[PDB]
RNA sequence: CAGGUGGUUAUAACGUUGGGGAUCCACCUCUUCCCAUCCGAACAGAGAAGUUAAGCCCAACGGUGCCGAUGGUACUGCGCAGUGGGAGAGUAGGACGCCGCCGA
RNA sequence: GACUGGGGUGGUCGCCUCCAAAAGCGUAACGGAGGCUUCUAAAGGUACCCUCAGGCCGAACCGGUCAGAGUGU
RNA sequence: UAUCAUGAGGUAGAGCGACUGAUUGGAUAAGUCCAGAUAAACUCCGAAUGCAUGAUAAUUACCGAUGGAGUGAGGGCAUGGGUGCUAAGGUCCAUGUCCGAGAGGAGAAGAAUCCGGACCACCGGCUAAGGUCCCGAAAUAAUUGCUAAGUUGUAAACGAAGUCAAGAAGGAUUUUGGCAUGGAUAAUACACGGGCAUAAGCAAUUUACCGAAGCCGUGGGAUAUA
């Protein structure tokens, strides 16, 4: 599970994600990833998840990236807790995303590979996603 | 540590309260190893208004003297040119030894200061 | 151990009120301040 | 269970309060500041809390000077 | 080593202009470098093949409608964050001095030479 | 050098500065026609007010 | 041939390479007096033994800093992205200052 | 005694600083974080003179590259 | 209120090899280098709006002093946020707006959604939103497409691609768009409001017309300024 070793404050205001990334949206470090097309806090449960399956896919070769980290703590209050009297039980750190994101990159494994094994990721993952490739790629050899 | 910017530093620091107008100008004093420079400084428009220097002027052997003679110059030259009220410059100088015989001497002289 | 400090010796009467620390100051203040009354400088000490 | 927090101070109403342009009367306050956002130049005082006001009547001038240092003046007459 | 591209002349500038040249299938593009000032055009996404492509195909030759005939390379291409569009290229004109650094496709210990054109000062590309 | 501009719409949960706008330029009530010398300020007025009025 | 003192927010700074010297500046020589620090290193005084080595000034250098378009994009006002405003970063490039007064 | 996502229990009640606060000022929550109920006879005034912290080399001292230190709290 | 001139910002965005926290790969415990990346309590940067002052222009009630108050339970919507579970017809602020204290028209019927501010009368006319087959006022109007599901006329991940276009690689493959199709679901009896419609559905365009207590016309009053 993802999470920072230590941190300055130990609760955060709820944000806004607001438009489409602008950094980490094109493929660098890989020849293969999976962008967001959705808003969404991504666990690190699911994270770990999706991860689980890229690797168990494309046997033990290739390399894979997971470019996001989550860093916001998140709280939840508890059955039969009324409204107000502070913030709740701290409940894990997620990462917030923006459609246009790039979330998992694999490099070294064949295209038919690379698509299924991200396909297989992406379906444990709570946003839709769209799969692309790098643009100087050789579809051959 | 350079002497120049040692000096410097005291050079901004007497400018943070010591400036020239045309009525009191600047009385600016440079030492260097041999002779001594007296300038008077309009600050306001960047304009010199009289000067006087040991370069053309010998009558002792010793710098003591010679800065006196500077400050009777120095004197003289303000009062044709029509200033009798200035403010002292020691330009990064302490103020003992040479530039303190230059301002006692124009005292001396004219520059009620 | 800071307290009220009274200075006094005017000539009605001048005086001063100030602080100190007794433990750091165990002695007796005394400062020379201006007197109303003689239009001078005199010395005033803690009572 | 309860919070720890609820504390706050008094807002200062700290700012500038004559803009550059506009004219000041003498002891007019020009800007409340903590420390010197802005420094004092011509015919402009420095009070105690750094409070800058006017030492003349004329128009106020922001002006910028190296390390991009920002300086109030007075313009009079 | 040699592509080959026509351009129409783009004097339109601002979002509205940008978006109603997207709208009918088309790229602004940017001409600089060297003397002379530069040079704004429109490209099709038809036209541009150079992009998704392979290899690091150097002299495109450009003529704009507009203007003469210049030989530049790619030096910046802007894309959407989320469609992977192209929306903007950049190019940079190279002359007879002035070399131009740029990247060239490795090959296992090899390349595909850059001495004409471009000049000198091959970075790397893919140094994995 | 003359604008007659005519109030087509109501100012009916319109901003109050809008409102202000329309009083500035004489329009209370709708299809009201006003005539003024087109200055700079009369047209930034109209610009302020335009998905309200119609220049005719 | 160099010195002093100012304006302009480093496009002005830093740095590397090379060259100065009848006097101008400086290094340099000595502590009796003025004056000073454990120390004449700094500060202060005494007048000319030698140096351009260093400071300083000049010239070349786009090296580190600094500045920086056009185009596009982000964002945004109008209660609709129709109609207006428009970055940051980055890329072309620029830049080894520019104006005064005094003395020689 | 009051506040109080019913009341009670628990917590809080005056002042200071940051964020919430939407690039003037102002702006709420039992929203998120911390402090105070002093101190200095010099830690006040002025003239003059200085410049921390960090890394490296040598063995508190030397050397030259460099706003991190301090400003009682 | 608008225009112009002038001025201070640290929000959005961005950036972080500018700092402080967090941080991902590497090439060579530590450090350097390369590269990728983050923030309410980070900032080397930095808008749009807003704000202050002055002058013009247009346009009506802005301040002094005095007599009389009521109110100090607010609410919905949009926008920026905190809280909550990016729940609530939830709760706490901010900026507008409406209901409150507001009738009239459309939406079947709805406090604050869409249009529009009611002096009185009229068996006159033009329009708004929204409509023109019948209930029900006005086109069974004109032209061109799409849909075959009565979809329509008032939910998703994920399948198959039913159909119509627009392409790219090489009759097969693949991508992008429109409209449909499965996923689709509880209890007194159901829904386009109903009839019903293959257009009287959806998308576009044009011309007429209908349509309010809005506007105009006619008659009659009242309250203030000139
Ligand atoms: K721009
Ligand atoms: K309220
Ligand atoms: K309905
Ligand atoms: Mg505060
Ligand atoms: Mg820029
Ligand atoms: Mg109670
Ligand atoms: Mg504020
Ligand atoms: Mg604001
Ligand atoms: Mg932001
Ligand atoms: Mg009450
Ligand atoms: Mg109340
Ligand atoms: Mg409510
Ligand atoms: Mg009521
Ligand atoms: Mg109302
Ligand atoms: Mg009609
Ligand atoms: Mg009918
Ligand atoms: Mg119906
Ligand atoms: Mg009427
Ligand atoms: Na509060
Ligand atoms: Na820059
Ligand atoms: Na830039
Ligand atoms: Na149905």
């Amino acid at each position: 599970m993802l999470q920072p070793k230590k941190t300055k404050f130990r609760r955060q205001q709820k944000g806004r994600m607001k438009g489409f990334a602008q950094r980490g949206n094109q493929l660098s470090f890989g020849s293969f990833g999976i962008k967001s097309l959705q808003s969404k806090w991504i666990t690190g449960r699911q994270i770990e998840a999706a991860r689980i399956a890229v690797t168990r896919y494309m046997q033990r070769q290739g390399q894979v990236w997971v470019r996001i980290f989550p860093d916001k703590p998140i709280t939840k209050k508890g059955e039969g807790v009324r409204m107000g009297k502070g913030k709740g039980a701290p409940e894990g750190f997620v990462a917030p995303i923006t459609p246009g994101r790039i979330i998992f990159e694999v490099e070294g494994v064949p295209y038919e590979i690379a698509k299924e094994a991200l396909r297989l990721a992406a379906q444990k993952l709570p946003v839709t996603t769209k799969f692309v490739v790098r643009h100087d790629y050789d579809i051959q050899n | 540590v350079t002497k120049e910017q040692r000096r410097q530093k005291i050079k901004a620091r007497v400018r943070g309260k010591i400036s020239g107008t045309q009525e009191k100008p600047r009385l600016t004093v440079f030492r260097s190893n041999k002779q001594i420079y007296a300038q008077l400084i309009d600050d306001i428009a960047g304009r010199t208004l009289a000067s006087a220097s040991s370069l053309k002027l010998e009558m002792t052997g010793s710098k003591k003297e010679i800065a006196a003679k500077v400050g009777d110059e120095i004197a003289k030259a303000a009062t044709e040119a029509g200033i009798s009220t200035v403010v002292f410059d020691r330009n990064g100088y302490l103020f003992h030894g040479r530039i303190k015989e230059l301002a006692d001497a124009a005292r001396k002289g004219g520059l009620k200061f | 151990l800071e307290c009220t400090e009274h200075k006094e010796s005017g000539m009605g009467i001048s005086r001063y009120i100030t602080t100190k620390n007794r433990k750091n100051t165990t002695q007796r203040l005394e400062l020379k301040k201006y007197n109303p009354i003689l239009r001078r400088m005199t010395l005033h000490k803690e009572i | 269970g309860s919070s720890k927090n609820g504390r706050e101070s008094e807002s200062k109403r700290l700012g500038v309060k004559v803009y550059g342009g506009e004219m000041a009367k003498a002891g007019n306050i020009l800007v409340r500041q903590r420390g010197t956002v802005h420094h004092p130049g011509e015919n402009v005082g420095i009070g105690k809390d750094h409070t800058l006001y006017a030492l003349k009547s004329g128009v106020v001038v922001f002006t910028r000077k190296k390390n991009d240092r920002s300086y109030v003046s007075i313009k009079t007459e | 080593k040699t592509f080959q591209l026509t351009g129409t002349p783009r004097a339109e500038f601002g979002k509205k202009a940008a978006k109603a040249i997207r709208k009918e299938d088309q790229i602004p593009a940017v001409l600089y470098g060297g003397k002379g000032e530069g040079v704004n055009f429109i490209v099709s996404q038809d036209a541009v093949r150079n992009l998704i492509y392979s290899p690091e195909i150097f002299l495109v030759e450009l003529t704009v409608e507009g203007s003469g005939s210049y030989k530049a390379i790619l030096k910046e291409i802007q894309f959407h964050p989320v469609t992977d569009r192209i929306i903007h290229i950049d190019f940079l004109q190279v002359t007879d001095e002035k070399p131009v650094v740029m990247e060239v496709p490795v090959v296992l210990g090899h390349a595909e030479g850059v001495k004409a054109g471009g000049k000198l000062s091959l970075e790397m590309r893919k140094l994995k | 050098a003359k604008i007659k501009i005519q109030q087509v719409r109501s100012r009916i949960r319109c901003p109050k500065d809008q409102k202000r706008t329309l009083d500035a330029l004489g329009l209370r009530k709708l299809n009201q026609i006003v005539e003024h010398e087109a200055t700079p300020s009369i047209l930034g007025m109209v610009n302020k007010v335009r998905h309200l009025v119609l220049i005719v």
